[PDB]
C-alpha cells in the first residue's frame, strides 16, 4: 500500500 | 471592450495562480467572471480551449479537497467529459497549452493509477517545459513527477524530484499545502528506503501543517501515512488509533474517494491479528465504500483478503489477483502483498507456497527496475 500524498 | 483574447488570456492565468494556491474561492469566482466574458466574445476557439483545459484543472483541485460528490441523481463530473473535450481537441493546440493538456492529462491518469499512461504524458509534458515562464510551474511538474515516481517505488528520483519542488515551494508565500505534501512524499521515500527515523520526523511536520491548513483531506491523509508507517514496521496494534482518526476525519467531511484505502489497511489489520469480528466489519464497510467511491481496484484488493483469510487460501484467486495487478504496473502493491502471502503460508504448516511467494517476490524487485 502507497501513501496517501 | 477592454476584454481580448489577451484579456481573458491574463484572466485566466491569474486563475491557474489560485487553483496552484488550493484556494477555492478566488478561483470559484475568477471562473465565473471569465466565463462570462468568455460567453460575451464567442469570438475564438482557442481561447475557449484555454478555459476547458483550466476548468479541467479547477475541478481536479475541487475533487481533491471537497472531492465529495454526494452525488446529485446525476450532473456529473464535467471531468469525464472536460476530458472528452479537450480530447477530442488536442490537435488544435501547441506551446504553452500542449504542455498543460499533457500535464493536467498526465495528472488525471495518475489518479486513476494508470500510472503508464500518466507517466508518457508526463514526459511529453517535460518536453514542452521549455514553453513555460514562471518557476512555480516547474514546481508543481516536479511535485507530480515525484509523486508519480512514488507509487512506483523509483526511489531516487522520487525523491530528488521531490527535493527540487520543495526548493521552489519553500521561497514562495502561500504554498503550505504544496509544501505539506512535498513531507509526505519525503516521508513515503524514506518509508521505502527503511529510513523509519527521518521517515516519521516527516511525516510528522506534514501532519502538523495539516492542522494549520484545516483541510480534511490532508488531515486524513497525513494521519493515514503516520499509521501506514507503523503498520510497515509490523507494529500493527499502533497503526490502528491513527487510521482510525483518519476514517473518522474522511467521513466527517465525505471524502469518499479516500474512504476505500483507509478501511483497507485497517481491515488488513485486524484479520492479521486474529480480531475477526472487528475485521468483517470493516471489510463490509470498505467493500461497500469502494463500489460507491467506483474504485474498481480497491474492491479487487478487498476481495483478495476474501481469498486469503477466508476460504483461506484461494490460490487461484490470489495468482488472478497478482496477474492482474502486474498487468497493471501495480508492482509495488504486488510486492507487499506477495509478502504477506508468502509470510501466511508460512506461518501455516507448509513452506512450498511460501517459498514460492518468496522467490515471486525477487522476481516482482528485478522487474520492478522497468520503466521510464
Amino acid at each position: 500500500q502507497r501513501g496517501m500524498i | 471592450g477592454v476584454i481580448s483574447s489577451s484579456s481573458i488570456g491574463e484572466k485566466i492565468n491569474e486563475w491557474y495562480m489560485y487553483i496552484r494556491r488550493f484556494s477555492i474561492p478566488d478561483a470559484e469566482y475568477l471562473r465565473r467572471e471569465i466565463k462570462q466574458e468568455l460567453d460575451q466574445m464567442e469570438e475564438d476557439q482557442d481561447l475557449h480551449l484555454y478555459y476547458s483545459l483550466m476548468e479541467f484543472r479547477h475541478n481536479l483541485m475541487l475533487e481533491y479537497l471537497e472531492p465529495l460528490e454526494k452525488m446529485r441523481i446525476e450532473e456529473q463530473p464535467r471531468l469525464s467529459d472536460l476530458l472528452l473535450e479537450i480530447d477530442k481537441k488536442q490537435a488544435r493546440l501547441t506551446g504553452l497549452l500542449e504542455y498543460y493538456f499533457n500535464f493536467f492529462r498526465g495528472m488525471y491518469e495518475l489518479d486513476q493509477r494508470e500510472y503508464l499512461s500518466a507517466i508518457k504524458f508526463f514526459k511529453k509534458a517535460e518536453s514542452k517545459l521549455i514553453f513555460v515562464k514562471d518557476r512555480i510551474e516547474k514546481a508543481e511538474f516536479f511535485f507530480k513527477m515525484s509523486e508519480s515516481y512514488y507509487y512506483m517505488k523509483q526511489t531516487y528520483f522520487s525523491m530528488d524530484y521531490a527535493r527540487q519542488a520543495y526548493e521552489i515551494y519553500k521561497e514562495h508565500e502561500a504554498y503550505n499545502i504544496r509544501l505539506l505534501q512535498c513531507h509526505s512524499l519525503f516521508a513515503t521515500n524514506f518509508l521505502d528506503l527503511k529510513q523509519y527515523e527521518d521517515a516519521i520526523s516527516h511525516f510528522q511536520k506534514a501532519y502538523s501543517m495539516a492542522e494549520a491548513e484545516k483541510q480534511p483531506q490532508l488531515m486524513g491523509r497525513t494521519l493515514y501515512n503516520i499509521g501506514l508507517c507503523k503498520n510497515s514496521q509490523s507494529q500493527y496494534e499502533d497503526a490502528i488509533p491513527y487510521f482510525k482518526r483518519a476514517i473518522a476525519v474522511f467521513e466527517e467531511s465525505n471524502i469518499l474517494p479516500s474512504l476505500p484505502q483507509a478501511y483497507f489497511l485497517i481491515t488488513q489489520i485486524h484479520y492479521k491479528l486474529g480480531k475477526i469480528d472487528k475485521a468483517h466489519e470493516y471489510h463490509s464497510k470498505g467493500m461497500a465504500y469502494s463500489q460507491k467511491a467506483g474504485d474498481v481496484i480497491y474492491l479487487s484488493e478487498f476481495e483478495f483478503l476474501k481469498s486469503l483469510y477466508l476460504s483461506g487460501p484461494d490460490e487461484e484467486a490470489i495468482q488472478g489477483f497478482f496477474d492482474f495487478l502486474e498487468s497493471k504496473m501495480l508492482y509495488a502493491d504486488l510486492e507487499d502483498f506477495a509478502i504477506d502471502v508468502a509470510k501466511y503460508y508460512h506461518e501455516r504448516k507448509n513452506f512450498q507456497k511460501a517459498s514460492a511467494y518468496f522467490l515471486k517476490v525477487e522476481q516482482v524487485r528485478q522487474l520492478i527496475q522497468g520503466g521510464v
